[PDB]
């Protein structure tokens, strides 16, 4: 439809006071203002969707190809480029801030690289159980369970494509839907969203508007304190 | 002892060709596919160079299945995975991928082979009357 996208880097977590009595856990997300870098049409294209570019740097700390291709585009230099389908109205050249996008307190949802977990086990990884340990149960007790599918040639006699045994986790992308947006703040670039956002603190995170409830706004304040000695 | 028979050998001249498959049937085109891929009908047909023509299949959706095949009989494709049946129709084939089902239908008739796929490649089933493939000067001929 008409997604809305905006990028930025996750600075931390913290916590806000809201009216309806209520405390909301919080991520902050500095968002340097944006830059579309091409616009894919519908006909032209076979599709449609907006380039940004983003994370500014100096000429220098680039690789030659790209900084031709900003020159030869009238940009500034970024370290990234992404771009998001189904974005249309917006035009080439244009800085876009995410105070332009989203209102005071509706529903985003937030995509990002999750925490690199490492070379992790099954009983970790696909939340199994583990084998008793009371009873003197034999030193492999931390295992994937008995991965058999049949035995003898008629059965089964192999191991199912796509089983379930340990693994690389993490380093991967996840998205978490229907998370509001508390608040912005202009002088620092700066927003915040409700809930807790996938990704080291400092990673990249990209906020999409929400496909469950695509305009679904629900405004929540905050909680002007009134205690003064 | 006699005189050995005489097989050409890289001396392989493939000329292209156009059918504009609007209200065939589907496996009576395809034999003929089949066999103008192979060069079976060359007068020196020999067994191991690929000595058959390129194809070009067009208006591929109009094909036409006789009876009541379009609700009955259905194309089945499996992943490795369990449960990874995907089973479709052919009223359903002739609308979402109708190439695909003419590749498949024409694939199916070459032999368990190393040119099999290799002569499968010569067949380009286009969806429509449009193509990009005007520049390689093809023939045309009707109903092959
Ligand atoms: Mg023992």
């Amino acid at each position: 439809m008409e997604i809305r996208g905006i990028f930025g880097v996750k600075v931390g977590m913290s916590q806000v006071f809201t009216t309806n009595n209520e405390r909301l856990p919080i991520t902050v997300i500095y968002c340097e203002p944006n830059q579309v870098a091409g616009v894919k049409t519908e006909a032209k294209d076979k599709y449609s969707a907006t380039l940004l570019s983003f994370d500014t740097v100096e000429n220098k700390k680039l690789n030659k190809p790209q900084q031709g291709f900003f020159e030869k585009n009238n940009l500034k230099p970024t370290k990234h480029l992404q771009e998001i389908r189904n974005m249309t109205g917006f035009e080439m050249g244009q800085q876009i801030t995410p105070q332009n996008l989203f209102q005071v307190g509706e529903y985003v949802d937030v995509s990002a690289i999750s925490k690199g977990r490492g070379f992790t086990g099954a009983i970790k990884r696909w939340n199994f159980k583990i084998g008793p340990l009371g009873h003197g149960a034999g030193y492999p007790h931390r295992f994937q369970g008995s991965v058999q599918a049949g035995r003898g040639g008629a059965s089964a006699q192999r191991v199912f494509k796509g089983k379930k045994m340990s693994g690389h986790y993490g380093h991967e992308k996840v998205t978490v839907q229907n998370l509001r947006i508390v608040g912005f703040d202009e002088a620092n670039m700066l927003v915040l969203v409700s809930g807790a956002i996938a990704g080291p603190e400092g990673g990249v995170v990209l906020i999409r508007t929400a496909k469950k409830k695509p305009g679904v706004v629900k405004p929540i304040e905050l909680a002007v304190q009134t205690e003064k000695a | 002892k006699t005189s050995m028979l005489t097989k050409e050998q890289a001396n392989k001249r493939r000329q292209w060709y156009i059918v504009d498959a609007a209200g065939l049937v589907l496996g009576k085109l395809a034999v003929k596919a089949a066999d103008l891929i192979r060069g079976k009908n060359k007068v020196d047909f020999t067994p191991n160079q690929d000595c058959g023509d390129y194809l070009i299949i067009i208006n591929s959706d109009q094909v036409v299945l006789t009876g009541n095949k379009k609700e009955n009989e259905f194309w089945y494709h499996h992943s490795q995975y369990i449960g990874g049946i995907k089973k479709v129709s052919g009223r359903d084939m002739l609308k979402k991928q109708s190439d695909k089902l003419v590749y498949n239908a024409v694939k199916g008739m070459l032999p368990d082979n190393r040119l099999s796929r290799r002569w499968i490649t010569k067949v380009h089933v286009f969806k429509g009357d449009k193509h990009n493939m005007e520049a390689q000067k093809p023939t045309t001929l009707n109903w092959s």
